[PDB]
């Protein structure tokens, strides 16, 4: 349906994503053009809305990347799980990760320069290594 | 002596090896405990 | 014309519909293997597979076994394939409880000791064949 | 999954977060830093280990820095 | 006119300010050094014409003046090769008596007692024996003098000069455009046409004129004082007639079409000169007049400026079935746009060639008194073969890069390219099996061989008097090609090649050349080499598909051709650039060329090579032991190394010492590579940081920081030692062990 | 019917007797069906005799190697009971083929399945297929008749 | 011969000990990774950054100090 125009090959998903988590890539080109598959040859992109499905979120991750600095195209990556569920994973908030976004939390953040970090027998027989 | 060892190697190098990989790799992928 | 098409109208899915992988030659030929035949209780199906196996094992141990040469080479032959046969046996049976655990398809722990039964029964029969076919020839 | 840790050190460039390519780095705002904004790793599952974060830091030493840890499916980087 | 000559004149200003700024062709290194690493980066870029400039004109006119450079390179060393042929070798005693003495054009001046390494060659001479065929070859050519020599030395160094020139002029004056480049029919037409053709015709010319008549009267036994020069067979035609008995009539024949008049010295005999032991001249002559008549009918197929011909764009868009949906669609622009894959082609087929070109040498040996120069026969075999190998390793990794580079997926959608990275997978999935199956069951065989031989089992081996895997499609082949004079070609009174059967052609009782029987070690042995075959090509193959991309990495053309890594993420990523395919293909390709090597030295030495009584009896110089030997690993580390080795280890105080110290000193840099292969940067980045930090306390320390070699700098100087030191050590073990005869 | 396979000649559908005027489609299924397995088993064996005429005869049958007919007497009672049994299986595996709802004649390949899109190149080369397995038939027959009336055999001026 | 031989020995060990002794004391950190005693005794690398480091884990100076003994001792 809004596939875009492959050829198919060798290079897609397998069990796992059956089994396991699948990705979902969308994006809307401006025109009709050919870019290059992550996993195969090259693919044509429909005018409009555009999907594609893969295996591992560094393919979406590499596929936005070239479509953002070849076409100038903004898009939109989902995980399906096979039970149903889809999580929205690439735009969080709809602004992209090198953009600042008020409403952001600091994650794994260390208040000293790295080479403060305790010694390992400091941190010994708890389950814990210096970092943590 | 003189008959254990036809008796024996047969088991050690064979028998004892094809059991003891069995229940190792039954142990290894058990999934529980 | 374009005989090479995405596999099951998919592009997507790392398979290619070639004349070897969709064809009705193959589709056919493997429909109706014992593994995928349709109506076939486990049990058969490791009988089938068991008797293809054992007939066929035979001939090399008993033409190129270190007893070729001797009088009793068709005996050790078959002793051979028994003993190989006893050890797949173990293997399958490993197999299906490291692999199913938590009468059907054959995906489960009743339907693949069913299968291995049936694959042992069937794996004697096909060696004591070949080997009766043999001793007179 | 590997820990991804951010120190204080940090100059808020964006650079660590340009070269990730699973999506795992992000900007946050602050106040500690010349430009305001600081980098973090809310979602370390989909990271891989390849330090890609690392190679592209200013800093004299990598502000941020990569701890390899467990292995799962996705840090592994199995398509299957 | 559509194909037309276009120029710019005064392209590139001609001075040494660029000189005096190393580094100046790239944008990176411009800037100067700041560590060592800069200084590596600068040998490492130098030719990377494409990396340098966006533009490819300019990259176009860098390559032909590269290739002029090149070209004067080449004149130089034959004009080296002759300049010492002519003054500093004893040709002239050769020539009266080529089987005694032994050829020799270097000499070693007397300074440390290395004038040892002058050896009694023979002919009031003494000299480094030479096992380039040199002599054989300018006999072929009926030299018969040193002036010839000398003048073909000073044509040499004039034609290197011209090349030199012609290099400047066409860079710094003639520039030709981008448009002058991209003529392949008008370029093949003048390649195949007078390049190939007219070079075939002109040496057929000189073969008929100059050689033929020389080499009769070499071979009836006429001094070469009393063989008139060779511009006395061009003024004096009865001179010739005496000789060959058609040249009476003329030319008038060649345009009447009576060509069979010419049967005296153009004839298709085929075989070996019982004489000299080499292919007949009027054969070779023959050969050349109908190559260059082959040649010159190829030149006139693609379309140039006139309307017929051969589009190739065309020809390519033509070939399309239903398997491969646009065929050779846009191949044509690949070919044309894009040197590395016009390279990749011409270097695989290039190795190919020179391996094909070992391969028949031998068999039919094409100079006089080649075949029993065994010495001669040997080191072309393996030098060509080992420039066989580099070179298909190098279209390997050309293809790589072109693939990394050059590769647009908009301009091939759908195409041969397009499908076969579409189903890549498969493809290397059915390598690798085949690969695996090769491998298990070839070399399975010599390790079942060994074990039986070792538990005393000898009937349950895999050899001639035990289970026998015989080659009989080989054997087949060859009864065909003995049975082929008369029946499938009848005007050839002889075999191509004695190897399939006859006589045994044996020159001043040394077998030049006999039929070579194959039995289950050649089976073997075969098979052995179509596993390594298969897994260099699975090595490079894999490399070439996967440069752009994999599972692992979907975006790897992004990290360029050669790249270290991608980190210790997803497990490991080391050596996943195409690169390190090469990197690994290269190991491989070794080898399977050791192999290759090791299996025809010891046939030839076991059932070729050798001598003959008057009677006929034949006495080789392993004496046949082959057969019941090369069918277990003991028996190639028993009966060919060790048994072989005997001349180098006992070289010492002879003139072969020369020998024995290189077979030291290439097992020393073998050795020596693995301190590089198997070690990583992070160890001697560290130590260099303990050494500077003692530099420092003595205030020496260098402006440019010392730096340890890149991941991708290790690898490479790892893999070029370890090649040095195999090829070294073989070189070594086959020169002394076939010049102590 | 004539827009089956087979048609493009200079004679064009060329039904003199009338056999597939009026015949149900089972029966022109069944038609092509015999005519393709005539055709392809008569290719076969044209090639298989001009190999044994030429004298290329496998190692286990050394002494028959100059006329097919003689040759065809070398060959023991089991030997024919084997290829009996190869071809039956064949037989068998294409049967399990006519099962399948989507079964035209001859196409044991699905074509009809595999294809993106019926073609005219497609059938173009069924007709190559089928013209030169007719060829075949008559070329086949003709030898068997030819070599049997006179026992000279071919490549001995026959 | 004892005296040269003896002397190949005294290089060996002496490089042997350097390879160990260098992995001992810089196993807490280098120049190159001033927080090494962070990831450990036994981590493959730290990446292809700044340069690259292959191998500089202290585990990988006994690997590498490994062949040393043997070719020692041999
Ligand atoms: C570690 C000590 C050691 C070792 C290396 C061997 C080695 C061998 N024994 Mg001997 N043996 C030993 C102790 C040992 N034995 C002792 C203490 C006894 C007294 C019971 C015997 C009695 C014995 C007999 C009667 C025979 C052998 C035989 C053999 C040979 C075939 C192996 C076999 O069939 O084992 C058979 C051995 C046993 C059933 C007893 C087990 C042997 C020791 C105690 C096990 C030690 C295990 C070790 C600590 C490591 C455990 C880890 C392991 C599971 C990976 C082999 C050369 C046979 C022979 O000579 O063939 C030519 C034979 O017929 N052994
Ligand atoms: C191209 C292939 C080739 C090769 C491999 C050789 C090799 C050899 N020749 Mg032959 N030769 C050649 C071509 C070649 N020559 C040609 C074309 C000619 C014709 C002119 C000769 C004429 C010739 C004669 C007449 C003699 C030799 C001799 C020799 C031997 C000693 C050379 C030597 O070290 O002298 C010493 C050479 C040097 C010390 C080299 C000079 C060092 C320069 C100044 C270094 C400059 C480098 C520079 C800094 C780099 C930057 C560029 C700068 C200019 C800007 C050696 C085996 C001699 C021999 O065999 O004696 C028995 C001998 O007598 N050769
Ligand atoms: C480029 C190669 C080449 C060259 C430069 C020559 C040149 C020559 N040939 Mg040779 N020739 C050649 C190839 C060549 N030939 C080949 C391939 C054959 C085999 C058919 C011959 C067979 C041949 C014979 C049989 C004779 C010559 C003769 C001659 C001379 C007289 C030319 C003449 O009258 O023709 C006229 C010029 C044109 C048609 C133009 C001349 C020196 C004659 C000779 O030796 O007399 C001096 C002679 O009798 N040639
Ligand atoms: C017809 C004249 C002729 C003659 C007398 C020779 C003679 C020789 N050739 Mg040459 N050769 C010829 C034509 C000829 N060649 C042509 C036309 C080709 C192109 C394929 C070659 C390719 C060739 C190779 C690759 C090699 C030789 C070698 C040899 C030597 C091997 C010994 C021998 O008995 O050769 C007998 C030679 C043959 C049995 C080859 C005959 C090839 C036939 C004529 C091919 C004809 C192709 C046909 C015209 C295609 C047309 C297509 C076009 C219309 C589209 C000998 C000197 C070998 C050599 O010198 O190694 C040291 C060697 O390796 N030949
Ligand atoms: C027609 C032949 C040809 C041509 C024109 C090129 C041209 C090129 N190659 Mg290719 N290549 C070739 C053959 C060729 N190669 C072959 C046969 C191989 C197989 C080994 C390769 C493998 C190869 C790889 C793997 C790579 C290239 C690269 C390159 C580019 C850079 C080369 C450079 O900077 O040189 C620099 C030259 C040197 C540093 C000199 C080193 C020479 C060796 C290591 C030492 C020689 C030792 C000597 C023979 C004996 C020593 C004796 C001892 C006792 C002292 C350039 C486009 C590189 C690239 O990125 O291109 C895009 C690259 O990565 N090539
Ligand atoms: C002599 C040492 C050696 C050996 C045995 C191998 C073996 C192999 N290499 Mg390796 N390799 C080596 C050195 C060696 N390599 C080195 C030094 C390098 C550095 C350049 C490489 C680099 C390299 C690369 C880059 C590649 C290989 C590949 C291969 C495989 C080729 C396929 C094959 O033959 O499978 C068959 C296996 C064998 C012949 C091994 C011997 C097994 C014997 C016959 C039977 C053993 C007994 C049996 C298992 C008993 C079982 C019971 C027992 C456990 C008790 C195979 C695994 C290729 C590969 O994996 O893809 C196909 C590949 O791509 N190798
Ligand atoms: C209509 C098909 C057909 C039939 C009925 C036969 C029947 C026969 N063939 Mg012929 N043959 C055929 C096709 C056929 N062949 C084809 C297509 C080839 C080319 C590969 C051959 C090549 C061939 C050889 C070389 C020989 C026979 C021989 C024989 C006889 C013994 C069977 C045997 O060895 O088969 C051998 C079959 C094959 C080698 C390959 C069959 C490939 C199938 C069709 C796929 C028997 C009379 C043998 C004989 O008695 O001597 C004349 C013998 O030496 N045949
Ligand atoms: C020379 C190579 C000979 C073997 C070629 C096999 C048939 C090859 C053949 O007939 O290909 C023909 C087939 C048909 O393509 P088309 O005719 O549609 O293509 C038209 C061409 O002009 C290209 O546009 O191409 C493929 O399917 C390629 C992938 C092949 C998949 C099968 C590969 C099997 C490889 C292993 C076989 C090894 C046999 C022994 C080798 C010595
Ligand atoms: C044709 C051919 C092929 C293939 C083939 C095959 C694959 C075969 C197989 C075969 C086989 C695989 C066979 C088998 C057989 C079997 C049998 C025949 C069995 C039998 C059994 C029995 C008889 C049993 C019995 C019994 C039992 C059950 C138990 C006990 C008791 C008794 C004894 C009663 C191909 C096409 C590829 C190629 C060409 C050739
Ligand atoms: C080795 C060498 C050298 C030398 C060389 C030489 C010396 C060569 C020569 C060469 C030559 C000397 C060549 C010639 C050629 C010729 C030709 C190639 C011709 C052709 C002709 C033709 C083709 C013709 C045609 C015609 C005629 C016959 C006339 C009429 C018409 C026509 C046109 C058809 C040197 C020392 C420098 C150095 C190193 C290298
Ligand atoms: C020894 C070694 C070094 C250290 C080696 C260095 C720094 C090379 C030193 C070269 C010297 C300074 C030049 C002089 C060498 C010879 C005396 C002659 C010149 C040889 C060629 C350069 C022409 C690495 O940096 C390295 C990096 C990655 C993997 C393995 C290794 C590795 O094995
Ligand atoms: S690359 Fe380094 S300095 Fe730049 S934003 Fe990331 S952590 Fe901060
Ligand atoms: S060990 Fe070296 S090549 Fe491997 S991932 Fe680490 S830095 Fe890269």
């Amino acid at each position: 349906p809004y596939s875009p125009i492959f050829g198919g090959s060798t290079g897609g998903w397998l069990r796992a994503a059956e089994v396991e988590e699948k990705y979902a890539i969308t994006w809307t080109s401006p025109k009709e053009q050919i870019f290059e598959m992550p996993t195969g040859g090259a693919a044509v992109m429909l005018i409009g809305e555009n999907l594609l499905y893969l295996a591992r979120k560094e393919q979406c991750l590499a596929l936005g990347t070239q479509l953002k600095s070849f076409k100038i195209s903004d898009y939109k990556i989902y995980r399906i799980f096979p039970s149903g569920e889809v999580q929205f994973l690439h735009p969080k908030d709809g602004v992209f990760p090198e953009k600042v976004n008020p409403g952001r939390l600091p994650v794994g953040n260390r208040s000293f320069s790295i080479g403060k970090n305790p010694n390992p027998v400091s941190v010994k027989f708890s389950g814990q290594g210096t970092y943590e | 002596a003189s008959y254990l060892p036809s008796i024996l190697v047969p088991l050690v190098g064979i028998v004892f090896p094809g059991v003891a990989m069995a229940l190792l790799f039954l142990y290894i992928e058990k999934d529980d405990i | 014309a374009n005989f090479i098409k995405p596999y099951n109208n998919d592009p997507f899915v790392g398979h290619l519909s070639t004349p070897v992988t969709t064809s009705a030659a193959t589709k056919a030929f493997l429909g109706n293997l014992p593994a995928y035949r349709a109506g076939l209780s486990p049990l058969l199906r490791g009988l089938e597979v068991g008797m293809a196996h054992g007939y066929l094992l035979v001939g090399p141990f008993d033409k190129l076994g270190p007893l070729r040469n001797s009088e009793i080479a068709l005996l050790s032959g078959f002793l051979s394939a028994v003993g190989l046969i006893t050890i797949l046996t173990l293997c399958l049976t490993i197999y299906g409880k490291v692999s199913f655990q938590e009468n059907k398809d054959l995906l489960t722990e009743d339907g693949w000791s069913q299968f291995t039964s049936g694959f042992l029964v069937g794996a004697f029969g096909g060696a004591g064949f070949a080997y009766l076919t043999l001793l007179n020839l | 999954s590997h820990a991804v840790k951010i120190y204080d050190t940090c100059i808020g460039c964006t650079q660590c977060v340009r070269a990730c390519p699973t999506d795992v780095l992000e900007m946050v705002p602050w106040d500690g830093c010349k430009a305001g904004q600081i980098a973090s790793a809310p979602r370390t599952e989909d990271c891989v280990g390849c330090k890609r974060c690392e190679s592209a830091c200013p800093t004299d030493f990598l502000s941020v820095r990569v701890y390899l840890g467990g292995e799962t499916t996705r840090s592994m980087g199995l398509a299957y | 006119t559509k194909v037309k000559i276009l120029v710019e004149r005064d392209a590139t200003a001609t001075s040494f300010e660029k000189w005096a700024k190393p580094g100046h062709f790239s944008r990176t290194l411009a800037k100067g050094p700041k560590t060592t690493t800069w200084i590596w980066n600068l040998h490492a870029d130098a030719h990377d014409f494409d990396s340098q400039t966006n533009s490819l004109e300019d990259v176009s006119r860098k390559i032909f003046s590269a290739h002029f450079g090149q070209l004067a390179v080449i004149f130089l060393w034959l004009s080296g090769m002759h300049f010492h042929g002519a003054y500093f070798s004893n040709y002239l005693a050769w020539l009266n008596n080529p089987t005694s003495i032994k050829p020799s054009a270097q000499v070693v001046w007397p300074i440390v007692g290395q004038e040892i390494l002058n050896a009694d060659v023979g002919g009031n001479f003494q000299g480094v024996q030479i096992t380039s065929g040199f002599f054989q070859l300018w006999r072929a050519e009926g030299i018969t003098s040193e002036i010839q020599l000398y003048w073909t030395a000073i044509g040499a160094l004039v034609m290197s000069g011209l090349m030199l020139f012609a290099g400047w002029f066409h860079y710094h004056k003639a520039a030709p455009k981008l448009e002058w480049f991209q003529n392949a029919e008008s370029m093949l037409n003048h390649h195949l046409s007078i390049l190939l053709g007219l070079g075939c015709l002109s040496w057929a010319g000189h073969q008929i004129h100059v050689a033929l008549p020389i080499n009769k009267l070499l071979d009836a036994g006429v001094a070469p004082q009393e063989i008139p020069l060779p511009h006395e067979f061009l003024v004096n035609r009865d001179l010739i007639a005496q000789l060959y008995p058609s040249f009476s009539k003329g030319l008038v024949p060649f345009f009447s079409g009576n060509w069979s008049e010419y049967s005296d010295f153009l004839t298709f005999k085929g075989g070996v000169n019982p004489v000299t032991g080499g292919l007949w001249l009027t054969d070779t002559a023959h050969h050349h007049l109908a190559l260059a008549v082959l040649f010159i009918f190829a030149g006139h197929m693609y379309r140039t400026n006139w309307g017929i011909g051969h589009s190739m764009k065309e020809m390519l868009e033509a070939h399309k079935g239903p398997f491969t949906g646009e065929g050779h669609a846009g191949l044509y622009e690949i070919l044309t746009t894009s040197w590395h894959a016009q390279l990749a082609i011409n270097l695989a087929m290039i190795g190919s060639l020179s391996i094909i070109v070992a391969h028949h040498m031998y068999a039919m040996p094409p100079y006089p008194y080649i075949a029993t120069d065994y010495a001669t026969q040997l080191s072309l075999f393996t030098h060509h073969v080992w420039i066989g190998g580099f070179c298909i390793v190098g279209g390997a990794a050309h293809g790589a890069i072109f693939m990394v580079r050059d590769y647009n997926p908009a301009k091939n959608y759908n195409n041969l390219l397009d499908r076969v990275i579409r189903h890549r997978d498969s493809i290397i999935s059915h390598l690798n099996w085949v690969s695996i199956f090769l491998g298990f069951h070839s070399f399975g065989l010599y390790i079942h061989n060994d074990t039986m031989r070792a538990l005393g089992r000898s009937q349950d081996m895999f050899s001639d008097t035990a289970i026998q895997l015989q080659p009989i499609f080989a054997q087949w082949i060859q009864n065909l090609h003995l049975l082929a004079p008369g029946n499938t070609a009848p005007n050839a009174l002889t075999t191509a090649s004695y190897v399939f059967g006859g006589d045994v052609v044996s020159v001043g009782s040394k077998i030049a050349i006999m039929p070579i029987k194959l039995g289950t070690a050649d089976f073997m042995v075969h098979h052995i080499h179509a596993f390594t075959i298969h897994v260099t090509a699975l090595i490079l193959l894999k490399g070439v598909l996967y440069a752009r991309s994999s599972k692992l990495i979907p975006d790897k053309a992004n990290l360029g051709f050669r790249f270290p890594c991608d980190g210790p993420g997803r497990g490991g990523t080391c050596q996943v650039s195409a690169w390190d395919h090469v990197f690994l293909g290269l190991f491989w390709m070794y080898n399977s060329l050791s192999i290759v090597l090791f299996h025809f030295s010891w046939k030839m030495q076991s059932d070729v090579w050798g001598s003959v009584t008057p009677t006929g009896a034949v006495s080789h110089i392993t004496g046949g032991n082959f057969a019941q030997s090369a069918i277990t690993i003991n028996g190639w580390l028993r009966d060919f190394l060790w048994s072989q080795a005997s001349q180098v280890i006992q070289s010492y105080g002879s003139a072969l010492s020369a020998y024995g110290l290189i077979f030291l000193g290439a097992h020393f840099i073998w050795a020596f590579s693995l301190m590089f292969l198997f070690s990583g940067r992070g160890y001697w980045q560290e130590l260099i940081e303990s050494i500077v930090w003692a530099h420092n306390k003595i205030k020496v320390a260098p402006a440019i920081q010392p730096r340890a070699l890149s991941i991708t700098q290790g690898r490479a100087v790892g893999l070029a030692h370890y090649l040095l030191g195999g090829i070294g050590t073989t070189w070594a073990f086959f020169l002394a062990r076939i010049i102590s005869v | 019917v004539k827009e089956m396979p087979g048609v493009s000649a200079p004679l064009g559908f060329f039904d003199p007797l009338g056999f597939a005027s009026k015949a149900s489609p089972e029966t022109i299924t069944k038609y092509r069906e015999s005519e393709l397995r005539h055709g392809r088993t008569a290719m076969l064996a044209v090639l298989g005799w001009a190999f044994t005429e030429a004298g290329c005869h496998l190692p286990v049958f050394p002494n028959a190697g100059t006329n097919p007919l003689a040759a065809a007497g070398q060959v023991p009672f089991w030997g024919w009971a084997q290829i009996f049994a190869f071809c039956g299986v064949i037989e068998f595996v294409q049967a399990k083929i006519r099962e399948r709802p989507g079964f035209q004649a001859g196409d044991y390949i699905g074509s009809g399945d595999l294809m993106d899109e019926g073609d005219d190149q497609w059938k173009s080369f069924q007709t190559k297929e089928l013209n030169n397995g007719r060829l075949a038939m008559l070329a086949s027959i003709g030898l068997i008749g030819q070599t049997a009336i006179f026992g000279q055999n071919i490549l001995e001026q026959s | 011969g004892d005296f040269l031989v003896h002397h190949a020995i005294a290089l060996g060990l002496h490089t042997t000990t350097l390879i160990l002794v260098k992995g001992a004391l810089d196993a807490r950190g280098s120049k190159l990774m001033p927080d090494k005693k962070d990831f450990g005794y036994s981590f493959p690398c730290d990446g292809p950054g700044r340069g690259g480091t292959c191998d500089i884990s202290a585990w990988d100076a006994f690997y590498l100090s490994m062949f040393w003994m043997l070719n020692t001792i041999g």
